Formats: structure tokens, sequence, C-alpha cells
């Protein structure tokens, strides 16, 4: 009980200090100024003047036209003071596609009885029961009535509305006047018919102001009984690899935190086979081990999410008029989960109290003693304070310039404090009892004033110390 | 930011126009010894 507990006490404490620092490092989270502001331009917007048939309050199902010339034209068209400008925080990349999952005949069998009222409207997603012939008005594809199931595309299943493999849908061209023209010409036909059961599409951007890519799906599942269901999931995704001289540190912390997952690795192994095995029965040895499988992952997979994103990043160019750019969700698939795996430990680990009982939070909550007596010391320094405050004022009022208002005098004494004295009008304003306050005020703040908060401070602790090892050894 | 890949080809006098044989301007291959000024966009080379 001599070696132990003063060595992986020690390899943890400094294992954590490890962590943290590259906690706070990923410990970014532009997004509150990168996707919440992504996030209102593109779907905080009025399609009308003034209405409630906003992204938040999805306007119709024919409403086709009111919906994708809006906010979705905003994207391809962004106009501000065919082009990308919103908020001047944001700017466009690839091209978007548009997806139009129309449920076309096959929702039910239709009888001789009443199959001339309806038999073909927007049911569940199906095979033979989704678009198979023109969802509605279309000369050739404008209706397009084929499956996409060779799209390079992995069906959402979502729950609100089911997705799947197949479903009509178009590209846009590299601005908005041709993709307007598309939207006016399949309004005036008929593709996104009553049929259609969810549209779903998806979108990148490039924000040159904080470099970084993002990615966007939208999906609108208007239920064929009425209403409609928004649906937004966008989120960002960067690569920021070797620019800096503070991310440097950040890879040797990964490095040290490797070192220290295989000196945790290298060390278990021998607790199965030397030491005896099959016992678990402890929860101190579950977490030992769970935490290193945790660790394992992360690291083949934060490399193997450098990589692939540097690789789709050096492609950024051919898709200005290359027809599908879209093939990113595969990215962010992998990059959220990272994004929870990290989650899913860092708390696991900070989740060891091996080294001090968990239930005797009563010594960390009894400290309300010192909380009061640091009250009571700051109605004991803030007179003394305060005397000398109105002293100043009173003496150096009319020739400083700093002592010339009362609310001046506080902010000179506290620069003071921080080691920032002028003193060369301080005496020439008064050559007697000048200095002698500059003098008095520095003996009585840093040597007898001072000190007494470091006692509390000391005393506090020796009392803590001292009621945890009475409780403890009695 | 908006980094790429660097240029590596043959150019002329002005900019690119290699009609005849070499280029006027050659692009004298890096050497493997001497390099990483590390500047502030990216970690440079020898090369140009």
């Amino acid at each position: 009980y001599l070696k132990s507990v003063l060595r992986e006490l020690v390899t943890y404490l400094l294992f954590l200090i490890v962590l943290c620092i590259l906690t706070y490092g990923m410990m970014s989270s532009n997004v509150y100024y990168y996707t919440r502001m992504m996030s209102q331009l593109f779907l905080d917007t009025p399609v009308s003047k003034t209405e409630k048939t906003n992204f938040k309050t999805l306007s119709s199902m024919e409403d086709f036209w009111k919906f994708t010339e809006g906010s979705l034209l905003d994207g391809l068209y962004w106009k501000m003071q065919n082009r990308s400008f919103i908020f001047y925080e944001n700017l466009l990349l690839g091209v978007p596609r548009i997806r139009q999952l129309r449920v076309r005949n096959g929702s039910c069998s239709i009888p001789q009885d009443l199959r001339d009222e309806i038999k073909e409207c927007y049911d569940v997603y199906s095979v033979s029961s989704e678009d198979r012939a023109p969802f509605g008005p279309r000369n050739g594809t404008a209706w397009i009535y084929t499956s996409e199931k060779d799209l390079n595309g992995s069906s959402h299943w979502g729950i609100i509305a089911t997705y799947s493999g197949a479903g009509y849908y178009l590209d846009l061209s590299r601005t908005r006047e041709e993709t307007a023209a598309q939207v006016a010409s399949l309004k005036k036909n008929v593709w996104l018919d009553r049929g259609t059961r969810a549209t779903f599409i998806d979108f990148s951007v490039y924000n040159a102001n904080i470099n970084l890519f993002c990615v966007v799906r939208l999906l609108v599942e208007f239920p064929a009984t009425g209403g409609v269901i928004p649906s937004w999931q966008f989120q960002p995704l960067k690569l920021i690899r070797y620019v800096t001289t503070f991310d440097f540190f950040l890879a040797a912390c990964e490095i040290i935190f490797c070192f220290f997952i295989f000196y945790y690795v290298v060390e278990e192994i021998l607790e199965i086979r030397i030491h005896k095995l099959h016992y678990f029965r402890s929860f101190w040895n579950c977490l030992d081990v769970v935490i290193v499988v945790l660790s394992v992952v992360a690291i083949g997979i934060n490399i193997y999410r450098t990589s692939n994103v540097e690789v789709l990043l050096q492609f950024l160019e051919d898709q200005n008029t290359f027809p599908n750019f879209e093939h990113l969700a595969y990215w962010q698939i992998q990059f959220n989960n990272i994004a929870a795996v990290t989650v899913f430990f860092v708390w696991i680990k900070l989740f060891k109290f091996i080294n001090f009982n968990r239930t005797m939070s009563q010594l960390s909550t009894t400290m309300s003693r010192c909380a009061k007596d640091l009250f009571g010391f700051a109605i004991m320094f803030f007179i003394i304070f305060l005397a000398y405050a109105q002293l100043a004022y009173l003496v150096f009022g009319t020739q400083v310039d700093d002592f010339s208002t009362f609310q001046e005098c506080i902010f000179t004494q506290f620069r003071i404090i921080l080691g920032d004295i002028n003193f060369a009008e301080i005496e020439e304003a008064n050559r007697v009892l000048g200095p002698i306050y500059f003098t008095t005020f520095v003996f009585f703040m840093f040597f007898i004033l001072l000190n007494m908060f470091l006692a509390i401070i000391n005393d506090t602790y020796s009392e803590v110390k001292s009621d945890l090892a009475q409780q403890k050894a009695e | 930011s908006a980094a790429g890949g660097f240029s590596t080809s043959d150019y002329d006098v002005g900019w690119e126009s290699p009609h005849n044989g070499s280029g006027t301007w050659a692009y004298s291959a890096p050497d493997l010894l001497g390099a990483w000024s590390w500047g502030s966009c990216a970690v440079y080379d020898s090369g140009g």
C-alpha cells in the first residue's frame, strides 16, 4: 500500500491533464457562430412577403413554387449587397441536388367497386408502390419514373418519413436561372404532385471567412393526410492540419495520449494472464478495460477521418459543372460518431473514484465556512479601500487628471494594485502628504491586508484536512 | 486559406508559353537537403 496509491494515482492525474489539454484544443464549437447563423440564414426566412410559410412551418404540398423559389432559391442565387451572398458569412459550393420521393400508383389495390374515386395517393415508402409512371404532368422524364438505386446513395431510414434507396431526384445547374426555370417547368407541369410523400435535398457550403465545409440536409415530410414535418440536419467539418504554432502542441499532446494508452493496454494484459482471471465483479476492473477499449477507438478513427476528409477536400474544384457532388454524406456518418464517441468515454474516464470516496462530498459542501469568511473580509477590505479613494479624490481632485472623478479613483487604485503606478504627477501635485499616501497604501495593501486572505485560505485548507483525517480515522 | 497544389510545370517569358523546347523558366527541382522554412500559411521547401 506504499507504491500503487503513489504510482497509478500520479499516472492517472497526468493522464487527466493530458486529455483535458486536447479536450480544450478540440473544443472549438464555432458552430454557434458558424452553424447557428448558417441555419438561421437557410431556415429562418419568409417564403412570401410576410406570413407563417417559412421553413419552420412548411407552406403546403402544392407550394412547390412557394417553397423552392424561396430560401432554397436564396441558396443557389443568394443576392445581397446565380449568386452566393446572404449575410456575408457563407458562400456556395458543389452543386445542388433535390430528391422528390413521389409515392405514385401502388398505394393500394384498386377493385372494380370504387377505384374511380381514388386509388393512388402518397402512401408509405415501398418499391413497387413508389413512382412508377409520370408523377403528374410530364412529357418525358420531368417526373422521372425511375428507381435511382444506382445513384450511390444509402437510405436514411427516417422514422417520420421512411427512406428508401430509390426515388425521383434531379440536380440543379451552377446557378439558379436554370434551377428556377426547371422549378417553374415542374410547377406548371406536375412532378412533386399530390402523390409525393416527402422531399429531400442536400447541399454544401464554403464560407471563406472561416475556412470550413458545411454539410446540410433538408427534409420536408408532407403527410398525405395533411401538414408537413420539417427536418434540418446541418453540421460542419474542417481541416486545419498544420499551419500554426499551437496545433503542433495539440499533435504532441495526441502523441503523449497514444503513449499513455499503450502504457495502460500493456499493463492490463498482465492483470488477466499472471493475475487470476475471470474476476470482474469489482466494478473497478470493469472501467479499466472499457476505457482502454474505447480509447483504442477514436485513434484509428481520427487518423482515418482526417485522411478521408483531406482526400475529399482535395477534389473541391471539379464540381463546378459536375453532375453530382453530394457524396460527402458518408463523411458526416463518421464525423458525428467521433464527435459522440469522444464524449462517451471522457466522462466515463473522469468517472473513476477508486482513489477517493464518492459519497464523502460532505467536506465539499460544508466549505461554506470558507465562503462566509471570504465575505467578512470583503466588508473589512472595502472600508479601508474606500477611505483611501476618498482621500485621493479630495487631495488630488483638481490636479492629477486621474483622481478627478470618484468613479475613476477606484479604477486608478485597482491599477495601482496591478503594478501600474505612475507617480510622476502624484508627487508633483503635492510634495508632502502625496508620497505618504502612496507609501502607506502600498504598506497596508501588500503587507498587512493581502496576507490575511492567504491566512484564511491556509486555515480553510488545514481545517478541511483535519476534519477529513478525523472522519476517515474514526 | 484556400491553399492548393503547388505548380510544377514549365513556363516562358511573361508566363506559360512552351513553344519550341525547354521553358525559359524551369522548375529547378528541390534538393532533399535544406528546406522547411516554416512560414505562416504552410511549411515550405527549397523548390521553385
